[PDB]
């Protein structure tokens, strides 16, 4: 099943459209696709 | 007709360059024509710029209670999705005793809690922070620091000029003009680290941000550094620079928001964002609009802003604005304690003296000088100066048009 | 008469215009306006700065007496109205012991001194401190600094250019073509602090200042400091700007006093009024004057001179200079000892490994470029330029005046 | 015939003034004039400086075998004349049984090495050294930093542009938009140092430089300290100046050699000079020559290099460039690690609490604002300008002169 | 009594014109009454 | 015997035209005569 935006990624999975990301401070998680 | 030709010759040719450079200067005019002239001035007074300061730290441990630990136990890192210590659960002798206390949830009863009050309780507090203020020589006190909300937490701006006060002034450079304040950090009221989240942080100290007073801190960003254990002096230079409208400039002067900054713009910009993509909006953001919860803040709240700032720069464009002042800086530190002062200082505050070490820091801001300097954008062809050249030739040229048609 | 009136239509217009103009450059002229001209020269010499360090403590423990103890005592806080320590006094182990072999009163005879003499002699020296000291690969050494008297203490100042000594240049931006020094702060000699006073301290480390040789340190108002147990680079960069006197600007070029500075102004300005209001000068003023005393200092002079920096700004006003040099620096430090030259270290200058990390520090300064700055205040018109605009016309004119007369 | 003078007055008086200031501006044209042009530009898009890195200590212990510490070993003092530990060995309580089974020469067989793979290899390592990387947002790694040796050892990169790979850009001022690293400095295996030679050093931390990628480091010269147990922000702000070539300027437009450097021309200089009077090209030294040896380093390289950059002035003459850009920094530390998180990272990268508070660092370079300024040397007087006020009128004055001879 | 002006103030009670305040490194004083 | 230039001077003796100095971060070595 996708993973929605704004999501806690980890050990993975997006809904469509996102990619997840390892963010600095904290754990990765899945969000907009970029450039 | 050789001579004849002559006469001919250069009157045709007056004719010639006269609306030649004439046009020609009309067109420089038409390129909107600036020039940057930058001024260095020594006044006799300096407005003092507003200075913010967080902790790092967000919450006190001995500030939190069962309550809070529950809703935003998890968001803190220190619980599970089952609401328990992982594995990863790293803390002191002391605290296990103490944490489970707090920690227990057989037969437990929650009541509700909003971010911003816990925030306001949980949050370091100045009057406790704060062991001397002096500005110029006056002793100042906790009176004079408004709050003001950051993604740190609880933070405090001294000489805000809000709330309708007064904007302080400095007579002379130097360090006894300007703001010297001595802090204790309260390491010991810092939470435990039980794994990393934008709530929880590896360093401990304070971040300032100086800023005039029309412009709000984005001390996650603009601001820096100052550790426990340092006097450090930050000696200042005002330089205040200027912009104009189009066609000249790219600048905006906006009041229509009370006065524009980049700062300004940015944070509404977080704001509606937040506010759009999370359905709420948080705690240290102005509007209306609700405030978030532990959980929305961990599952839109938190990752929406960091997607915000570091990923997405299509969203907002902030324009530049014309009129802004810049503070330029440099720091320096010292030990504090000096090894002869320590056990005076153990004494004074009632802490160890390897308690002073980590916890004491002094920081000192001043101006170097009471020079300040300027860089202006100025208009370098105006319509003045347009009928200055051509016209008055174009007016005495149009004159001598009559004449000959005779 | 169509024609007949063009014809004097634009002759009136002509000395309309010609007359305007004319006397409005001529207007501009009066308002006697400069333009700020900025520079930015590379050559391939510069005169080093002069460097003036304080130690922050005012003087050895290892070298006071009970003689000094005595008058000195109470105002380092090491004392009663009773010639005792307070319930407040805080000190080491040995101390005790050793303190008061120096502290018994009884069967006491006591014996002169001078203030002037106690900072020399119990004032930090330079023959200790300086473990290496080299300026652009050359190996310096104590002979190299004056001694500067400051509110600190016992100071010194390297590259004075003074006792006509030569100032040193530089052929190179970096490190090597800068001066690297190497102290020990000694704070084993450090004094107790039993308590707040004006001589006492909490911060442990020295203060820098780097000037032009031309300009006095207060080292108290525009230092730097430097903490012990760190190498410190600190990178600078000529900065040199220019004013004029009036009408054009505000400054005032004095030689009358050698050479103006505000530093300078400054500083007599407390000469004559501690002076004045003590009927005493303190140790580190000039002039031919009496020197304070312990009791003076409490009583008069301290206090005294507390205000008048930090409150009264109504008393000295200071003109702006035409000629000013000024150094940006950007400083930064790393760990020393690293913890594999401790023990080499704790060998070679025979301290304790632990001792090291406390009192050796190592001052780095260069220029990043061997270009400098300038920024000069120029007339923008002078009795040339208005010569030059309205007067070759105003000649022309007077000379269709004659012509005209027939 | 006084108007008949007066005719003739005048008259004569116009080619007076006419040709004299004609030649004037003439003249002035001849002294090739210039004007520098100052001006502060606010970007959408910043081009990310290239930040260069070293550590402190040249190779790692754990790195060098008995093979190296033969040849080696007298050029770092761990070695007699003797192949032996002077009685100035001062060295950690287990390091003498691993020293020394690396120390044993009886039945010594030995075998070839080169000082490039020996900083290579025993250099220490951004694979291990690096703890996590972060440029606005998006996780760097490892791959990002190309290698470039220097007087320090083995040393990195970031933001190369180099090996034709892209060179980064930032969107924003502030944290979040520039580059953040946290390092462990590695002190563990730090070589000990037994004495003072080129390749030891008291310090323990790293050394940086921001320079454009056409520039290469010299970060022995350069470079600004960054020390461990510090979160350490630097901050920008990008300035740009330009100089132009004679007449008018003293600079050098060079592509002849890519981009003209005086760090650029610096180099090759002791590159040069190495050669020539080592017969030896040291390692981080261009060209196709020949590596020096432990025993060539000693007794010609170090010396001839460390005579070339403090002492010797007459050699280099470096010229100054026209394009050239430098970043000015603002630094600030705190401590790291919290007394909160110390646990957690102990933990997490598994050494002991006391080791995170040597070992690790974490530097935050950003720039404050998007805006960036530019000093630029513009001609003053050009042909066109000289035709724009004395050709127009010499071309009329020329054309009155043919109308005379009749 | 009143206290004359450069006289430690501590536990107060200053002579005519003055205000007894507390100096940044060291104890208060009497001194000039200020804007 | 004179010491040439490059060579270690400690304990001094240096070869014609050079001056024994010592170095900022080593020991003090025979180089050329300077103004
Ligand atoms: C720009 O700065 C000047 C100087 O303070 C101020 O008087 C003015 O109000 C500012 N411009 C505008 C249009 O706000
Ligand atoms: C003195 O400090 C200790 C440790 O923080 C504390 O227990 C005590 O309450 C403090 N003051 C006193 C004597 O009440
Ligand atoms: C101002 O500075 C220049 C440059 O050093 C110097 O030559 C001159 O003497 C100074 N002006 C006066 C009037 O002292
Ligand atoms: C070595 O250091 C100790 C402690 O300061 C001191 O007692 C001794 O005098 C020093 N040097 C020697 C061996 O005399
Ligand atoms: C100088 O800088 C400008 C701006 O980047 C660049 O376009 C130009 O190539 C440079 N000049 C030369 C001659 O390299
Ligand atoms: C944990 O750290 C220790 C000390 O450096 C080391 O012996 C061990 O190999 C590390 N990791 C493990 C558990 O292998």
């Amino acid at each position: 099943d996708c993973i929605p935006k704004w999501k806690g990624c980890v050990n993975r999975d997006c809904c469509e459209g996102l990619e997840c990301w390892k963010r600095r401070r904290s754990f990765e998680v899945c969000v907009p696709k970029t450039p | 007709s050789l001579k004849r030709v002559v006469w001919a010759l250069c009157f045709m040719g007056s004719l010639a360059l006269l609306a030649l450079v004439c046009t020609n200067r009309i067109q420089y005019y038409f390129l909107y024509p600036h020039v940057t002239k930058l001024d260095e001035v020594a006044a006799t007074r300096l407005t003092f710029p507003a200075v913010t300061f967080c902790n790092l730290n967000e919450f006190r441990f001995s500030r939190v209670t069962k309550n809070d630990l529950y809703h935003a136990g998890e968001l803190l890192a220190l619980l599970n999705n089952r609401y328990e210590i992982p594995d990863t659960q790293t803390a002191d002798e002391k605290q296990l005793e103490i944490l489970q206390d707090k920690a227990n949830f057989r037969n437990f009863k929650p009541k509700p809690f909003n971010m911003l009050e816990f925030y306001d309780r949980a949050g370091h507090d100045i009057r406790e922070m704060l062991l001397s203020c002096f500005f110029r020589g006056e002793q100042c006190s906790p009176e004079d620091f408004k709050v003001v909300f950051t993604r740190y937490g609880k933070c405090y701006t001294f000489n805000a000029g809000q709330d309708g006060k007064p904007r302080l002034i400095t007579m002379k450079g130097g360090t006894g003009n300007g703001l010297e304040i001595m802090l204790d950090i309260q390491q010991d009221e810092y939470l435990p680290v039980w794994g990393e989240t934008d709530e929880t942080s590896f360093e401990a100290g304070i971040k300032v941000q100086i800023h005039s007073q029309d412009e709000p801190p984005l001390i996650d960003q603009l601001g820096f550094g100052v550790a426990p254990g340092f006097q450090t002096f930050v000696s200042c230079q005002e330089q205040r620079l200027i912009y104009l409208p189009p066609p000249w400039g790219d600048c905006k002067a906006t009041t229509g928001d009370d006065t524009y900054s980049i700062t300004a713009c940015r944070i509404d910009c977080e704001t509606r964002y937040l506010v759009e993509n999370c359905n709420c909006r948080m705690v240290h953001m102005p509007g209306d609009a609700p405030y978030c919860t532990p959980e929305q803040y961990k599952e839109c709240a938190d990752p929406a802003l960091d997607f915000l700032v570091e990923k997405d720069n299509e969203y907002c464009v902030c324009e530049m604005p014309c009129n802004v002042t810049r503070y330029g800086k440099e720091l320096s530190m010292v030990k504090i304690p000096s090894k002869a002062s320590a056990k005076y200082l153990a004494k004074k505050y009632n802490k160890s003296e390897q308690y002073i070490g980590e916890n004491i820091l002094v920081l000192d801001i001043f101006f170097e000088a009471l020079n300040y300097e300027t860089i202006e954008q100025k208009k370098a062809y105006e319509v003045a100066g347009l009928l200055g050249d051509i016209g008055g030739q174009m007016g005495l040229f149009i004159g001598a048009s009559i004449l000959t048609v005779l």
